[PDB]
């Protein structure tokens, strides 16, 4: 490619990344990032830690 | 007709005899030029309006290379 920077559209360069995800077998790896917000104290309260 | 009256060297347009031969010179052939320079039409007023006239019939674009 002679890459010039006076080239129509679909004639400039354009960077790729291709991701692909390949499974197989685990016992646990990443996952999705779970929430919070913040705790109070001195008030029956339904908590998660 | 003879070769040196025709409006040109050569007779191949007789395009310059219009001032002879007008039919209704009292009728002024239409020219918009003064509407214009009375509406302060740019150097680039003259090519937007043209690509909305390709725009309209169903044709691309300018290709925005096009415009630097
Ligand atoms: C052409 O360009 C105008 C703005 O310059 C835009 O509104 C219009 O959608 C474009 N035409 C097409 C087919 O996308």
């Amino acid at each position: 490619y002679g890459f010039q920077p006076t080239n129509g559209v679909g004639y400039q360069p354009y960077r790729v990344v291709v991701l692909s995800f390949e499974l197989l077998h685990a016992p646990a790896t990443v996952c999705g990032p779970k929430k919070s917000t913040n705790l109070v104290k001195n008030k029956c309260v339904n908590f998660n830690f | 007709l003879p070769a040196h009256l025709l409006g040109d060297m050569w007779g191949r347009f007789w395009t310059n005899l219009y001032s002879l031969t007008v039919p209704f010179g009292q009728k002024p052939n239409i020219d918009v030029t003064d509407a214009m320079v009375d509406q302060a039409w740019d150097a680039q007023r003259i090519f937007k309006e043209a690509e909305k006239f390709f725009v309209s019939v169903g044709l691309p674009n300018m290709t925005q290379g096009f415009w630097e």
